[PDB]
């Protein structure tokens, strides 16, 4: 559990199945090309600042790759309708993380 | 003649097809499920019934059903599965129901390695039902012979009335190239139909047959009301338990198999007048023995022959005898630790060489050059 | 003999399926081919290779044989660390940039070409599923064993035809990436 | 049908083997009626029944007759009827017999739906083994492997077939044979996996040992088991102990038969595709 | 049991193997939760299960893991468990499993109410060997044996496991691992035979010849396939197709169990008689 | 040395009992349901379980598992219900889990005479399963053998931790007579239990010995956990297809079972000494040998010698080679169509004289001193 | 069919079951000793003229050793409450002819 | 050897049991005996016997041999039919009239006798399942193979305590009627 961070993956496993980014209700996370792998998309989290003590991600990664901060050692934030709105529309782009997220490399 | 381009299974199913095979039912289980794939396809194109169940005894035990009103039915399995068909092999031993039962080899003992090729499966079907049983089993070794070979076992079991083996292998039903087939016209006429007893008077009499051929059976709904079951049975099929008929069914019932032995067992030899050393082998290691006769002759100081029986079961012990009396070095090639050595040593009352190789890879002919070199 | 070809990949891609196509347009042709396919217990994401057997005669052995294997293509890490050993020396390697990283040693042992055939399949065509058709558009001009018409041909007669057009396109724009491999 | 019982009997055979009073020539009488009441040619019946004691009932009846090996009895039947799909087919067998030990060859053609004509001959224990204990016997009785009492609970053959998928489930017993013959004429008309449990008795190897050795006490015992389907249905939950309900249970009458629709298979995937 | 999931695992097999994203590593980390949360020490878990495409889950926990022949999980179980009547033993299958092949053992376990923790992963179809029929399988789909629509019916393993009487019958989905690790819970503290159907998906096999080949499509069409309760038994019986109950179906309290009942037998047999 | 009158069946659960057996599991079959019998009342004596279970499948499986986590157990079948059981065995030949498995033989081939005694189940032994195969089997001849051999048999399977076949009989079975039997004391002296690890860590290397010795297994629920399978697995129990594993563990299969050839089979050697013919044969068949010995002494100038093996496979081929180079009449007598006289042939590189009978009746050893005349 | 025989019992088939007096409403049925049969006991007819068209007894023999008449061509006789008492004094009888029938073997 | 005794009867009888009691007498005399059943997968109604050798020293060979058999005791004509060529020219034969009859060549060759078992089991005593109490008692008066002492605790000690005395009576009941068969 690296300190500053509410949830982070593990790029050495994780496959690109889209479930863990279909479960967000804030809608964080962003399965990003990378063809130095064999699948070619990887989950990365576009906004952990947004991040909500659902730890539906986790329990949705039959793979063992996506981890959460624990409640008693992190603050998480509010659910905020722009949440909801961001996790739709990244949702209704085929699981795909939107091209202006990557305005500071989200 | 025709020329196709296709792989082992499609040519089995093929086969069963054009003999006029009508019912397949099995379980399916790699690596023989390629042969149920052709048939679900296959059966339907020609009125035929394809029926998958949930296990394999009910698998043979409805070809043994369909096959017992008059019909032609094939059953296919692979290692583990056939271990489940015994039970049910001996019925249609005792009954005299003709079956055909496809056996594609892997790596014996249970799981194991499920992906790899072996020849476990020899020791196993010589003798796999309890009591008394005499075994016919074929043995295809290339893709010119998944067709023929499966003809004869389907002929061969419409002729004796007996539960027929067919010894596939897994190299040779995956391997894929260019076949030559006979055509049409000659396979038709070639088939062999069971005998039913037409007459004018009813049966009375589908077990009251001499004592070295097998029984008639009408097929059912004509006429003719018999009785089947797997006890010993008298001439209509009602149970008994006399010592006359009890000893007399089961010694027509070795008689039938072993009087027919001129028709029954072809082998294949080559290259056997004035060679030293005998490469007696079966089933795909010829694939690779006769590859290496065909290099170690390039250069060499001696001739080297080739024996390959293309029926396993019966064996035929009366050439083989003659074969080891008159050459002084044998040499036996297996992919297991020796299962059909026992039947050569027991045979020419001798001692050969073996070579085996049981860790599910093939035999590589360099390894069989370099252990002709002793 | 002619060709000895080993296809190596991750299952569930699609590259291997091209084998079969090089060995029944030799057979048409008027040679012998013969091709025998490993793969493991597992479904997806596990080693498979494919090994591919032309010559002008009969083939007896469905197996190749060790140190003899002429051209090796290799599109995963996975199975080129394993079947990497039956390359006879100085023979002819490819593999992509993007999946493989190859050893030095194995740089100076064989005449190793780098062609993305993932990349050029997925992006420029637009359809990824036609990589194999790619692949095998870069073998013919690799091994030289047989003609363009052919397979070509053998082509058309084995695939639908609703996409077979574009499917051709693929192979076409195959062809120019190859002619951009030999910069010697 | 009637007096004449020889037409449809293997006459040779008579008298039966039994026991002195088995309640299997009952079934027998009412089986045969069954089938001249329906005018079934004898020549277009096979009658196919499992290896046990209730298997002797595949040699009297004169019409083609197998007996098959333990529990595989249902497997061999829709081989054969599916080999000739125009002709009727009866299926006889125990309670050790398919749902004891092939229990899933009948679980799974009461899935599909073959047209087949189960009847199960429940006499409660292993009768030809003398006296084991059955997936049907009651808690409580003195068995040859349970000396102590029956601990093994009890099935539930017209539940379970009902839960598995069977068109047309019935329940009857040796007690009023006009019922069973009328409910045997109901099911053989019908076009689907018909299931008849006729609760038989066993007196010599069950009842001897429970103080039932007569014939007419164990059928008095079942009389007081069994009543009817509407007083059953009456009754409190507490009541409904040890309680079956005799009668036709089931009989749906929209269900397509696994062979009529194999033909449209034939039909439409490759009749000149 | 939480984010740290690698101490009640082995390290060397970690990452998992199915296909990239099968639902079978919810389940696993839904039993280890569960198993967890009751405070259970490992040293007295034995974890048995079949040849298959889900027998691979004994591969990973750090137990003691049996892996048995096809169907005969439950018969292995059982030798364990009445070996050792006081540890606690878990059977995981999948549907060509002991609900295809190995039916009568499961129905039989059922019966006799025996202390097994039966969990069935359904994916309606055989994973492993291609994408074959099942007994499961929806009719009208696309299978490698059935290429132009399956006619077999469908099983109920709710259903048929009532029937049979099982003593604890629920059923959950990978949907939400919450309830279904509530349900796991609740069901692994009973003293009779427990049965856990979970809805698992197999979108390599089954979704790419049927339209289905993305992993989310699958996962909407079991989500819309299934209701809760509830919302189920308040539906019309012609609404009720291809509708599911969710939660725990039936959890009867009063009943005796075959070990519980041996013990008896044992004390009163030839406990100095 | 206690005496007690009883029959072979009573004899065969009397044994298991005492040796230490407190689990049992099958299904009722004549004429095997007499063991069962006497189990079911005389394992809650012991605090054992019995359980009869759906079938013969689910009757092995969980005996498997029973010894699998520590506990001696048992099962008992005959005929049909061992063609049942061979998918397991070979499991439990794979697992190395010890199982006792007796099959009172009767009239094979399926169901036929069920009422009947024959030996018609020694070669379906020799190799039941596919795949390869080493086979431990014992064979009672006597009212006396039916309690040490069943000691025997136990201790085998411990030993070697590899299922042991009873070839038990049906004229052993049901003969009803007075026994002796050793004392309580020396019973319980000579039971052998298998091995545990008791060191520190983890057992780690269940299957991490040497060639010629079998695997150690802890009781489950002790602290040593570790993974069994019937796949070829390594040191510690996880599946493996790599082929120095794959062959090596087939070898030290293979090598613990030959290795204690020295101390795993017996045999009877009597009035070997200056005798002209043998009269080779095995089981319940010796009793009427023993008989007609007893009266050819009359007025025969040539002496008759008797040899008779105690454990059937595997077979002890170096006796049998020194005994027919030395001797030049070998008769064997059987009750079957002569399967075991495959393997004498086989060994003694010979052709030997042969009476058999597979009616389904006995000897009646009138017939053996017609024969001898010859 | 003979004449005038409203209902004639087979002696070789008949076992001796007592099913076939136990379901006589008539109480025309009887069970009689014979030590030269294995049982002992063989059904007999005692009082034919008081035959009732209830086939019962025929529905319920197993070993087919009871034979009744014809409606067609045989005149049954009527309900009395006489022969009801007979069968119930019959029953509680063992299911065995009563003395007093033994007045004329009857 | 001593004695080959014979005892058939119809499956359901229980006159076969009153066999093993004499080998158990025998067995505790000092000697050995051996019992051999022969039965039919008939549960009632079928044709069942049983034949006991008896001898001084060991027994080896458990079956009897045909033409030798020298005491047969039989209660139904099915069983008698099959079961009677292998008694020894001048054997002991004895049977109940109302349920065997011989031919006159049985009566020439052998010494048949007529004792109504069952009658005198049901009749004399009151409970026919002490038959055979009542038959055993016959056959230690005819062949004597036993001391009667040996006999008489044997049974006792086999049998339930609460009809013990009256089992007891039976066998005094059969001893009168062997008493009254040698008339000759
Ligand atoms: C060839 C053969 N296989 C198996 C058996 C075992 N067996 C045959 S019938 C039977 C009892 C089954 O009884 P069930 O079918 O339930 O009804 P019943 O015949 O007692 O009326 C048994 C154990 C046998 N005797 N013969
Ligand atoms: C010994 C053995 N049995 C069976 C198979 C093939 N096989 C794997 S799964 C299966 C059907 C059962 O699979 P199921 O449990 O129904 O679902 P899955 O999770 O595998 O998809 C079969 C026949 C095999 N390769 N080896
Ligand atoms: S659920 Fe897990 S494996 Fe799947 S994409 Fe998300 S992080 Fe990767
Ligand atoms: S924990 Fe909740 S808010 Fe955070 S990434 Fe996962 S689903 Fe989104
Ligand atoms: S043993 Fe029972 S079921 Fe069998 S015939 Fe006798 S009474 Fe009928
Ligand atoms: S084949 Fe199907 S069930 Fe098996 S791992 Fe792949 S998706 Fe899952
Ligand atoms: S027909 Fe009726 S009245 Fe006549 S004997 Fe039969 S049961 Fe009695
Ligand atoms: S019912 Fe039939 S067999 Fe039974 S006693 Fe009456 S007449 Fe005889
Ligand atoms: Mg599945």
């Amino acid at each position: 559990t690296p300190d500053g961070v509410a949830v982070w993956v593990n790029e050495d496993r994780c496959k690109g199945c889209d479930i863990c980014v279909s479960v967000c209700p804030a809608g964080v996370l962003g399965m990003g090309i990378e063809k130095e792998r064999v699948l070619g998309k990887v989950a990365k989290v576009a906004y952990p600042e947004s991040c909500i003590g659902c730890v539906q991600c986790e329990l949705h990664c039959p793979d063992f790759a996506i981890y959460v901060a624990d409640r008693k050692d992190f603050k998480f934030a509010k659910v905020s309708k722009e949440a909801q709105e961001r996790s739709e529309k990244v949702k209704a782009n085929k699981y795909m993380l939107l091209e202006e997220t990557i305005l500071e490399g989200r | 003649m025709r020329e196709i381009i296709s792989d082992g299974n499609e040519l089995v199913a093929k086969a069963a097809i054009e003999v006029g095979c009508r019912f397949f039912g099995g379980y399916p289980i790699t690596p023989s499920s390629d042969i149920m794939h052709a048939m679900s396809v296959a059966l339907p194109k020609c009125g035929g019934h394809f029926i998958q169940m949930e296990d394999e005894i009910s698998g043979i035990s409805v070809s043994l059903g369909a096959s017992m009103s008059g019909t032609k039915s094939m059953t296919a399995s692979s290692g583990p599965g056939i271990s489940l068909k015994v039970e049910q092999i001996g019925y249609s031993f005792m009954a005299e129901i003709p079956l055909v039962i496809a056996d594609v080899m892997r790596s014996g003992p249970s799981t194991g390695m499920p992906t790899r090729v072996a020849q476990g499966d020899v020791n196993f079907l010589k003798h796999p039902i309890h009591g008394d049983f005499k075994a016919v089993a074929l043995a295809p070794a290339s893709l010119e012979e998944a067709y023929t070979e499966t003809v004869r076992a389907f002929n061969l079991a419409e002729m004796l009335m007996t539960p027929v083996f067919l010894l596939m292998d897994e190299t040779v039903g995956h391997m894929y190239g260019k076949v030559q087939i006979p055509d049409l016209e000659e396979v038709q006429k070639m088939t062999i139909n069971r005998k039913e007893f037409v007459g004018d008077k009813k049966d009375y009499k589908p077990y009251g047959v001499a004592q070295d051929e097998p029984a008639v059976l009408n097929p059912f709904f004509k006429g003719y009301r018999y009785h089947v079951s797997g006890l010993h049975h008298g001439p209509i099929g009602f149970p008994t338990e006399d010592a006359k008929i009890g000893g007399d069914l089961i010694d027509r019932l070795f008689h039938k198999i072993e009087s027919k032995q001129d028709i029954i067992n072809e082998n294949e030899e080559m290259d056997l007048e004035g060679a030293e050393i005998v490469i007696i082998a079966y089933g795909s290691v010829s694939l690779a023995v006769k590859e290496a006769l065909k290099d170690y002759h390039k250069e060499s100081k001696q001739k080297v022959g080739f024996f390959r029986p293309k029926t396993l079961w019966p064996s035929p012990a009366k050439r083989l005898k003659e074969i080891g009396d008159k050459y002084e070095k044998i040499l036996v090639i297996e992919l297991n630790k020796g299962q059909y050595l026992e039947e050569i040593e027991r045979a020419m009352q001798r001692k050969v060489h073996f070579f085996g190789q049981a860790n599910g890879r093939t035999i590589s002919p360099k390894q069989i050059i370099a252990k002709l070199k002793e | 003999m002619e060709a000895q070809l080993r296809f190596t990949g991750v299952g569930g891609q699609g590259v291997l399926l091209a084998g079969e196509i090089l060995a029944e347009a030799k057979i048409v042709s008027g040679g012998y081919g013969t091709k025998t396919s490993t793969y493991t217990s597992q479904v997806r994401g596990g080693p498979t290779k494919v090994d591919i057997l032309l010559d002008k005669d009969e083939i007896i052995f469905p197996y190749a044989k060790e140190g003899e294997i002429d051209f090796m293509l290799s599109v995963a890490q996975i199975s080129y660390n394993q079947f990497k050993s039956d390359i006879k020396q100085g023979g002819i390697v490819v593999i992509d940039p993007n999946l493989v990283t190859p050893t030095k040693e194995d740089e100076e042992k064989y005449q190793i070409y780098k062609i993305p055939i993932i990349s050029i399949a997925k992006d420029e065509v637009g359809n990824i599923i036609t990589q194999s058709v790619v692949a095998l558009a870069i073998t013919v001009e690799l091994t030289k064993c047989v003609e363009e018409n052919i397979v070509l041909d053998t082509m058309l007669k084995k695939v639908p035809a609703k996409v077979a057009d574009t499917n051709k396109k693929a192979f076409e724009i195959g062809k120019k990436h190859a002619l951009e491999a030999l910069k010697v | 049908m009637a007096f004449n019982y020889d037409e449809y009997l293997r006459v040779d055979k008579i008298p039966t083997l039994w026991c002195w009073g088995c309640g299997d020539g009952v079934i027998l009488k009412s089986i045969i009626r069954t089938i001249d009441a329906l005018g079934w040619k004898m020549d277009d019946v096979c009658l196919v029944s499992g290896i046990g004691c209730s298997g002797r009932m595949s040699s009297y009846v004169n019409c083609n007759t197998v007996h098959t090996t333990h529990g595989r009895a249902v497997a061999y039947a829709t081989g054969i009827k599916m080999a000739n799909p125009s002709k009727h087919v009866i299926v006889v067998s125990g309670d050790g017999d398919g749902f004891a030990i092939g229990g899933n060859h009948t679980m799974h053609a009461c899935r599909r739906n073959i047209d087949l004509n189960f009847i199960l001959v429940n006499n409660f224990i292993y009768g030809l083994t003398n006296s084991q204990t059955s997936p049907t016997t009651p808690n409580g009785m003195w068995t040859v492997t349970a000396q102590w009492g029956n601990i093994d609970n009890q099935f539930d053959p017209c539940a379970l077939t009902t839960a598995a998928g069977a068109s047309f489930v019935a329940r009857e017993s040796v007690l009023d044979p006009q019922k069973l013959e009328k409910v045997l004429k109901e099911g053989f008309s019908h076009k689907g996996f018909s299931f008849f449990d006729v609760h038989s008795n066993c007196h010599i190897n069950l009842g001897r040992k429970n103080k039932m050795g007569e014939a007419s006490q164990m059928l008095k015992w079942m009389e007081s088991r069994l009543v009817s389907k509407r007083q059953f249905e009456a009754m409190s939950p507490e009541e409904r102990v040890d309680k079956f309900p005799t009668g036709v249970l089931r009989h749906d009458t929209d269900r397509k038969e696994y062979c009529e629709a194999y033909q449209e298979i034939i039909e439409k995937a490759q009749g000149k595709q």
